[PDB]
C-alpha cells in the first residue's frame, strides 16, 4: 500500500485536492479498503473504490485503487488522511499507511553534521 | 528540555538565595553530574559549582550545590550576592557542552535606602495597605492630603474635603484618630501595578506643611514551579485569605498579551478543552481550597493564577496567586487508552495503571459531574464498597497486579456516557481518566433476559459467544463484593457455555456473569438476574 | 620489634568475600614461643592464626597474625585488637584497628593519559599514567589489563591516596606503566581498571591505544545515504 | 514546532522536519528536513568491547533507521564486559560506563 500526494499543478487550480491510496501485487482478491481521518471513517461516497484488476507482469497477483478529493484549502491542515487497507493476508489483517504535506519530499534540506571528541554519548 | 527551574530570580546584595532545578527521577539523573554555569559574550559556560565537589575559585565559601534524588531535584544556594553576579546562567546536568540543561537569569541590585524620611512599604497586589503620618500640634484644622510625585509634578490622591483621584476614586479613606493622637492614616483598596511610585504626605497649607515623602511598592507573587509528567495529574493549592470568602474564586492561565484565559469558575464556567478532567474542592475555614487537574497535555505547561473576584475573572487590582507549570515529556506514565467504546447493552473493560510500588493501597473509582462547580463522587473501591444504585453490573479486580488492574462493566447503556477517574490511596496520585462512548449495535454476548425460578431444583441458563471470542477460555461467575470465581467441571463448539445448577437454594439468589479470558486479561461479560418462586 | 597491623582492602574483600584481617611485626627477634592474640573490642578473643612467619634471611624478623570476622562487623566499625606477648618485651603492646565512620562515598574519575611524544623519541620505552581522582574514602585498588591477559604487577606501580589540594575530602592516586615504544607503536591498546566502594557495579575501567590517545590525525570517512 | 521523523539515540541522528509556512502568500511553501549527527570519532567498532580499532567510516542508511550495530553509548541503557582480575585468577564483571549502571 502506498499513498501518493496530489500533483503540484493540481495545487494551482486551487480547488481539487486529489489524493491517491493504492495496493499492489497481492493474492487473493476480495480485499476491502477505506480511508480513515483521525480515527473517523470518511464519507464512503467521498472516495471512490476500484476493483482488483489483475497485474500486468506478475503471474497472477492483483491490485486495485481508490481516489479521494478534498478542498485544497484543507491541504493546509493536512491531517494525513490515513487510508486503511483491509486484506485477509496480513498479520493483523490491516496494513494502514498515511501521508500528509509534511510527508513526501522537501526541497530545502539543511544537513548539520557536528564532530567532536565529546561524544560516544547521544544525550 | 527535560530540566526545569525558575526563569528569573531577583535579590539584593548581602542576602542569600536558593535555587531549585528539576530533572526526571530516572537512574542516571539521580546519579550523575549537576552543574551551575555562567555564560557570556565569549562562547561557553564557565563552571562555577559542581555536584562532584569542585567549587569555582571565585565561589569558595560563597555557594554550594546539593542533590535530592528522592525529590528528583538539586538545589543551589548562593549567599553574599553582589552586582557583579548579575547575568545569564544555566542549571543543567551531564556534560556542559550539550544542553541537558535549563537557562536561568539573575539580576542583583544594591540595597537601597539611606533615606530616614522614607521607609520601605512592600505589600501584595490587590490587597489593602495603610500609611500612618504624623503632624505637629498646630495641625488641628489644616489640609491633610497625599501627593504622588509622578515624573515632573505631584498630583493628589485624597484631600481633606472629599475629592479623590479618579484613577483611585472609591478605594481610599483618610483617618485622623482621636484621643489626642497626632497622626493620620490613609487606606487604599485595590492595589494595582499602576500604583507603584513615590508619595508625599502633607500637614496643612501653611509654611509648617509637615510633609513626609513616601514610597509605594507592590508585591506581585513569586511564581511557584510545578513539575508533572505528560498524561499525568496535578494538584494546585490556592491559598487566599478569609477576606474574600464571600467573593467568588477563579483560575486562569497566563497567555501572550497579559490576558488570562479562564479554565474554571466559581460561576460554573469552564474551558471546553479542560472539560471533564478538572475538579474543584469546596473552600475551607480560611477559604483555602485546591484544584485537581488530570491528564495534562503538552500545551498545559505555563503560568497559572488563582484569584477571587466578583466576576470570577481577571481585572486590575484583584488578589491573585501564581504557579509555574512544567510538563515532562520525558515521562514514565504508561500510555493507556483514553477513549473506550461500547454499545448499549454491551460491556466495557478498562485497564487502570498506577505506580508499581504502592500496589497494596485501596483503589477507588469516581464519576465526574458537570453543570455545577464540578463534582466527582465515588462509585467503587477495592475493599468492595459499591454505590447502592449499581448492584450486580459492576466489579473491579486485581488480575494483572503489576501496577495495572482491570475493571469490568457490562450491561452498558447510552445514558451512562461520560468521564471516569481512577484513584489510589498512595501519596503519589495519578488520576487517569477514561471516556466511555456509546455506539449502535447489540453486544456480542447473548444471554436470556431476567427470569424467575422455583425453589429447590436443577436449572440451566445459556451463554453463546461469537467467533471472535472463540480463542479464549470461557466462564461463569457469581457477582458480589468479592467479584468473580469460575465454576469448573457447560460447553460446545465455539458457542454455548452454559451454567448448570444441580440443586438450588435461595442463597444462590443474585446476578451471574458469563465471560471470557485473555490469557491473563479480561474481556466481554454479560449478566442476568435470577429470582426464586414456589 | 615493629608491628604492622594490616587491614584487608575493600578490594580484597569484594574479590574474595573472605575478610581476613592480619597484623605483621617486622624486624623483631624470632625466638620460638612467639605469641600474638586477636581479640575484639570486648576483649573476647576470636579465631586463631595459622601459617605464621619464621626467621627472615636478613634479620628483619617477622610474624603474621591472621584473623577473620564477619563483613558486617567491620561495616559496623568496632575496634579490633591483636596484642603481642613475646618475652622480648613481655609487656603486651596494643594494636587496635577499626573502620572510620562518617566518610562519604565518592567516585573515581579515571582518566588515562598517553605517553608524551617526547618520550617516543628516546626510542625505547613508553609510559602511560592511569589516574583516579576526587574520590572517597581512601584505598582504591587498581590493576592493568590488556588483550584479555592480566599484567603482573611488576610492570606497573601505583600510588596511594593523599588529599586533593582543592577537594577537602577526596583523595586521588596514580598508576604508571612502562612499555617498549614499538609495543605501543604496535597498536596494542591498554585498559586500566579500578575497583572502589562508591562505584556502581564496583568496577569501571578505560582504555587507550596509539590511536585514541592524543592523535595528530583525524580520519573520518563518513557516508550519509538516502537523505 | 518541528516533527521528529527519527531520533536514533544509538546513532545520534535526528531527522526532524518543519513546514516553513511562508509569508502569507498562497501555498507556495516548501517543507524542510533538518538533519543532525554527532559522530564520535572516539569509540570502537564493537561499541561494547574496548579492545578493537577505533572507527573510520560512519555509514547512515537513513532508510534503515527511518524504521543492530550502532555506535554511541546510549546515555540511559548501560554496558559492561566481564573482565579478569587476578589476586591468587578470577573472571569478573565490570561497568564500562558509570552513572548509568547503578543498580538503585
Ligand atoms: C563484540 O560485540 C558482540 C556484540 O556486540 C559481543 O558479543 C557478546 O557480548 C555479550 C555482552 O555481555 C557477552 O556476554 C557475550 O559473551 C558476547 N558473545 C561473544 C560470542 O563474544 C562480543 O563480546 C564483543 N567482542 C568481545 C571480544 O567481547
Amino acid at each position: 500500500v502506498y499513498l501518493l500526494p496530489p500533483a503540484r499543478e493540481q495545487l494551482n487550480l486551487r480547488e481539487s485536492a486529489t489524493i491517491t491510496c493504492l495496493v499492489t501485487g497481492f493474492s487473493p482478491a476480495d480485499v476491502f479498503v477505506q480511508w480513515m481521518q483521525r480515527g473517523q471513517p470518511l464519507s464512503p461516497e467521498k472516495y471512490v473504490t476500484s476493483a482488483p484488476m489483475p497485474e500486468p507482469q506478475a503471474p497472477g497477483r492483483y491490485f486495485a485503487h481508490s481516489i479521494l478529493t478534498v478542498s485544497e484549502e484543507e491541504w493546509n491542515t493536512g491531517e494525513t488522511y490515513t487510508c486503511v487497507v483491509a486484506h485477509e493476508a496480513l498479520p493483523n489483517r490491516v496494513t494502514e499507511r498515511t501521508v500528509d504535506k509534511s510527508t513526501g519530499k522537501p526541497t530545502l534540506y539543511n544537513v548539520s553534521l557536528v564532530m567532536s571528541d565529546t561524544a560516544g554519548t547521544c544525550y | 528540555s527535560p530540566i526545569f527551574g525558575p526563569e528569573e530570580v531577583n535579590s539584593v546584595e548581602g542576602n542569600s538565595v536558593s535555587i531549585t532545578c528539576y530533572y526526571p527521577p530516572t537512574s542516571v539523573n539521580r546519579h550523575t553530574r549537576k552543574y551551575w554555569c555562567r555564560q557570556g559574550a565569549r562562547g561557553g559556560c564557565i563552571t562555577l559549582i559542581s555536584s562532584e565537589g569542585y567549587v569555582s575559585s571565585k565561589y569558595a565559601g560563597r555557594a554550594n550545590l546539593t542533590n535530592f534524588p528522592e525529590n528528583g531535584t538539586f538545589v543551589v544556594n548562593i549567599a553574599q550576592l553582589s552586582q557583579d553576579d548579575s547575568g545569564r546562567y544555566k542549571c543543567g546536568l551531564g556534560i556542559n557542552s550539550r544542553g541537558l540543561s535549563f537557562d536561568v537569569s539573575l539580576e542583583v541590585s544594591q540595597g537601597p535606602g539611606l533615606l530616614n524620611d522614607t521607609k520601605v512599604y512592600t505589600v501584595d497586589l490587590g490587597r489593602t495597605v495603610t500609611i500612618n503620618c504624623p503632624f505637629k500640634t498646630e495641625n488641628a484644622q489644616k489640609r491633610k492630603s497625599l501627593y504622588k510625585q509622578i515624573g515632573l509634578y505631584p498630583v493628589l490622591v485624597i484631600d481633606s474635603s472629599g475629592y479623590v483621584n479618579p484613577n483611585y476614586t472609591g478605594r481610599i479613606r483618610l483617618d485622623i484618630q482621636g484621643t489626642g493622637q497626632l497622626l493620620f492614616s490613609v487606606v487604599i483598596n485595590q492595589l494595582r501595578l499602576s500604583d507603584a511610585g513615590q508619595y508625599l504626605c502633607q500637614a496643612g497649607d501653611d509654611s509648617n506643611s509637615n510633609k513626609k515623602n513616601a514610597d509605594l511598592q507592590v508585591l506581585k507573587p513569586e511564581p511557584e514551579l510545578v513539575y508533572e509528567d505528560l498524561r499525568g495529574s496535578v494538584t494546585f493549592h490556592c491559598a487566599l485569605g478569609p477576606e474574600v470568602a464571600n467573593v467568588a474564586k477563579f483560575l486562569c492561565r497566563q497567555s501572550s498579551g497579559e490576558n488570562c484565559d479562564v479554565v474554571v469558575n466559581t460561576l460554573g464556567k469552564r474551558a471546553p478543552a479542560f472539560e471533564g478532567r478538572i475538579l474543584l474542592n469546596p473552600q475551607d475555614k480560611d477559604g483555602s481550597f485546591s484544584v485537581v487537574i488530570t491528564g495534562l497535555r503538552k500545551e498545559d505547561a505555563g503560568r497559572y493564577l488563582c484569584g477571587a473576584h466578583s466576576d470570577g475573572q481577571l481585572q486590575e487590582g484583584s488578589p491573585i496567586q501564581a504557579w509555574q507549570l512544567f510538563v515532562n515529556e520525558e515521562s514514565t506514565i504508561p500510555r493507556s487508552p483514553t477513549v473506550v467504546k461500547g454499545v448499549a447493552g454491551g460491556s466495557v473493560a478498562v485497564l487502570c495503571p498506577y505506580n508499581r510500588k504502592e500496589s497494596k493501597s485501596i483503589k477507588y473509582w469516581c464519576l465526574w459531574e458537570g453543570a455545577q462547580n464540578g463534582r466527582c463522587p465515588l462509585l467503587v473501591d477495592s475493599e468492595g464498597w459499591v454505590k447502592a444504585q449499581y448492584e450486580g453490573r459492576l466489579s473491579l479486580l486485581e488480575e494483572p497486579g503489576n501496577g495495572t488492574f482491570t475493571v469490568i462493566l457490562n450491561q452498558l447503556t447510552s445514558r451512562d456516557a461520560g468521564f471516569y477517574w481512577c484513584l489510589t490511596n498512595g501519596d503519589t496520585l495519578w488520576r487517569t481518566t477514561v471516556e466511555i462512548k456509546i455506539i449502535e449495535g447489540e453486544p456480542n454476548l447473548k444471554v436470556p433476559g431476567n427470569v424467575t425460578a422455583v425453589l429447590g431444583e436443577t436449572l440451566k441458563v445459556p451463554c453463546h459467544f461469537p467467533c471472535k471470542f472463540s480463542s479464549y477460555e470461557k466462564y461463569w461467575c457469581k457477582w458480589n463484593n468479592t467479584g468473580c470465581q469460575a465454576l469448573p467441571s457447560c460447553d460446545e463448539n465455539s458457542r454455548l457455555v452454559s451454567l448448570t445448577l444441580n440443586l438450588v437454594t435461595r442463597a444462590d439468589e443474585g446476578w451471574y456473569w458469563c465471560g471470557v479470558k485473555q490469557g491473563h486479561f479480561y474481556g466481554e461479560t454479560a449478566a442476568v438476574y435470577v429470582a426464586v418462586e414456589e | 620489634i615493629r608491628v604492622f597491623a594490616i587491614p584487608p582492602s575493600f578490594a580484597s574483600i569484594f574479590l574474595t568475600k573472605s575478610t581476613k584481617l592480619t597484623c605483621l611485626v617486622t624486624d623483631l627477634t624470632t625466638y620460638d614461643s612467639v605469641t600474638i592474640s586477636w581479640t575484639r573490642q570486648n576483649g573476647e578473643a576470636v579465631k586463631t592464626h595459622t601459617n605464621i612467619s619464621e626467621s627472615h634471611p636478613n634479620a628483619t624478623f617477622s610474624a603474621v597474625g591472621e584473623a577473620s570476622i564477619c563483613e558486617d562487623d567491620w561495616n559496623s566499625g568496632e575496634r579490633f585488637t591483636c596484642t603481642v606477648t613475646h618475652t622480648d618485651l613481655p609487656s603486651p603492646l596494643k594494636q587496635t584497628i577499626s573502620r572510620p565512620k562518617g566518610v562519604a562515598l565518592h567516585r573515581p574519575d579515571v582518566y588515562l593519559l598517553p605517553p608524551a611524544r617526547e618520550q617516543l623519541n628516546l626510542r625505547e620505552s613508553a609510559t602511560i599514567t592511569c589516574l583516579v581522582t576526587g574520590f572517597s574514602p581512601a584505598d582504591v585498588f587498581v590493576q592493568w589489563m590488556q588483550r584479555g591477559q592480566p599484567l603482573s604487577p611488576e610492570k606497573y606501580v601505583t600510588s596511594a591516596p593523599m588529599p586533593e589540594p582543592q577537594a577537602p575530602g577526596r583523595y586521588f592516586a596514580h598508576s604508571i606503566l612502562t612499555v617498549s615504544e614499538e609495543e605501543w607503536n604496535t597498536g596494542e591498546t591498554y585498559t586500566c581498571v579500578v575497583a572502589h566502594e562508591a562505584l556502581p557495579n564496583r568496577v569501571t575501567e578505560r582504555t587507550v591505544d596509539k590511536s585514541t590517545g592524543k592523535p595528530t590525525l583525524y580520519n573520518v570517512s563518513l557516508v550519509m545515504s538516502d537523505t | 514546532e518541528r516533527i521528529v521523523l527519527v531520533d536514533n539515540k544509538c546513532k545520534c541522528a535526528r531527522i526532524t522536519s518543519r513546514i516553513i509556512r511562508s509569508s502569507e502568500d498562497p501555498n507556495e511553501d516548501i517543507v524542510e528536513r533538518n538533519i543532525r549527527i554527532i559522530v564520535p570519532l572516539n569509540n570502537r567498532e564493537n561499541i561494547s568491547d574496548p579492545t578493537s580499532p577505533l572507527r573510520t567510516r560512519f555509514v547512515y542508511h537513513l532508510s534503515d533507521l527511518c524504521k543492530e550495530t550502532c555506535y554511541t553509548y546510549d546515555r540511559n541503557k548501560c554496558y559492561t564486559a566481564v573482565v579478569p582480575l587476578v589476586y591468587g585468577t578470577k573472571m569478573v564483571e565490570t561497568a564500562l560506563t558509570p552513572d548509568a549502571c547503578y543498580p538503585d
